[PDB]
């Protein structure tokens, strides 16, 4: 929130492909403004692209001070992936006990 | 007078919007029974 | 006119002969206009911004 502030812009704006999704802020080690969206297929518009190995969720956030643009718009191109394999292993020790 | 007309620069919507639109609602008035010019200061 | 409407009122006169000699024929009719309206271009406007 500070760099934005600093960057000129009073109050910025939130935006996802839908308009619903509008930031807010949050504090866990500085004032920070951030947006939270589920990781599925289109509930904030958010595009599935499933290649063989993995599978990446890419949605664009808009930046403005005001909800009117006139110059310099700003699309934040964002995307974070999952791998489809991975390996797990029971926590606990087994005993077997035969005759 | 019967013809209203204004400027303004050019915007966009901030956001996943790509087209602009205009709305505007009239009101009539009598240019006699009533004061007609509104105006306005900060 | 009131507040809301302005009509405009006028009548109407009816008669075979120039001249009347029983059941006189008025027909007072007005149509009226609401003050507001709404409007709306049918043009479509796309910005184009850095
Ligand atoms: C299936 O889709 C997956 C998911 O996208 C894809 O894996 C991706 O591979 C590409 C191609 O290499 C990676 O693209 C990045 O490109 C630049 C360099 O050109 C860098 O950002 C990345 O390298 C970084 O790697 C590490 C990441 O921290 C660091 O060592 C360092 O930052 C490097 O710069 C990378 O090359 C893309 O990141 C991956 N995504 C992953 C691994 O999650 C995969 O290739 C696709 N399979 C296909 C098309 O067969
Ligand atoms: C300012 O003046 C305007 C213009 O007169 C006025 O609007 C008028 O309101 C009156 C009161 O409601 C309407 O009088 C009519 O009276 C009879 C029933 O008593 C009916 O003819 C009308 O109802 C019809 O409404 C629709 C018309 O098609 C239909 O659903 C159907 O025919 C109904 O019967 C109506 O009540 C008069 O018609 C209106 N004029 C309109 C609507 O153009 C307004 O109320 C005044 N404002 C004030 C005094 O603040």
């Amino acid at each position: 929130k500070c760099q934005l502030k600093s960057l000129g812009f009073d109050k910025v704006f939130m935006y996802l492909s839908d308009s619903r999704c509008s930031g807010f802020n949050d504090r866990d080690n500085r004032d920070w403004v951030s947006v939270v969206t589920p990781a599925r297929d289109g509930p904030c518009g958010t595009v599935l692209t499933r290649n063989e190995t993995h599978a990446t969720y890419s949605n664009t956030l808009y930046l403005a001070d005001e909800i009117i643009i006139r110059d310099l718009n700003i699309k934040i191109n964002f995307a974070c992936s999952y791998p489809l394999d991975m390996k797990v292993s029971l926590k606990t020790a087994l005993q077997p006990m035969v005759s | 007078s019967s013809q209203g007309r204004f400027s303004v620069q050019m915007f966009r919507f901030a956001g996943n919007y790509d087209l602009v639109y205009l709305h505007c609602e009239v009101y009539l008035c009598d240019t006699m029974n009533e004061k007609c010019k509104p105006t306005c200061s900060g």
